[PDB]
């Protein structure tokens, strides 16, 4: 159906890491896909170009961004502060997995997560809706510099935002 | 803990 591309780039404290890019199912979720795709250019009154991240933990996870209004916790989406979810036709196969994060039901802000390994207590929670194609050898050396005490590699941010129309 | 949701996350 035409899926289209996403990426943006990783800045380690004004140095550009490099670019991580994502493939979407717009086929199998013609909706929630666009969320993504909006967040990247972060028109809308808000995106991941708010150069900053929460955190990074060595070995689960990866990502940052969006929300940027309520004390570093803003967010809303092209469909509301709040949005419906779609399905879970899709599992967590393990790391790679593009998975969304939620705070209750039918309650998909944008933000979402990349899962650098097998989530599996996650799964059925989380929407799968992408992959990471390729980027993970960026994201595996993003997370080497990262820890559990919520810092990582000085002060990690978002360099600019993607959006491959 | 390992969660990922949005609003308050814990240990």
């Amino acid at each position: 159906m035409v899926n289209p591309t996403v990426f943006f780039d990783i800045a380690v404290d004004g140095e550009p890491l490099g670019r991580v890019s994502f493939e979407l199912f717009a086929d199998k979720v013609p909706k929630t896909a666009e969320n993504f795709r909006a967040l990247s250019t972060g028109e809308k009154g808000f995106g991941y170009k708010g150069s900053c991240f929460h955190r990074i933990i060595p070995g689960f996870m990866c990502q940052g961004g969006d929300f940027t209004r309520h004390n570093g916790t803003g967010g809303k989406s092209i469909y509301g502060e709040k949005f419906e979810d779609e399905n879970f036709i899709l599992k967590h196969t393990g790391p790679g997995i593009l998975s969304m994060a939620n705070a209750g039901p039918n309650t998909n802000g944008s933000q979402f997560f990349i899962c650098t390994a097998k989530t599996e207590w996650l799964d059925g929670k989380h929407v799968v809706f992408g992959k990471v194609k390729e980027g993970m050898n960026i994201v595996e050396a993003m997370e080497r510099f990262g820890s559990r005490n919520g810092k990582t590699s000085k002060k990690i941010t978002i360099a600019d935002c993607g959006q491959l129309e | 803990x390992l969660l990922v949701t949005a609003g308050l996350v814990l240990a």
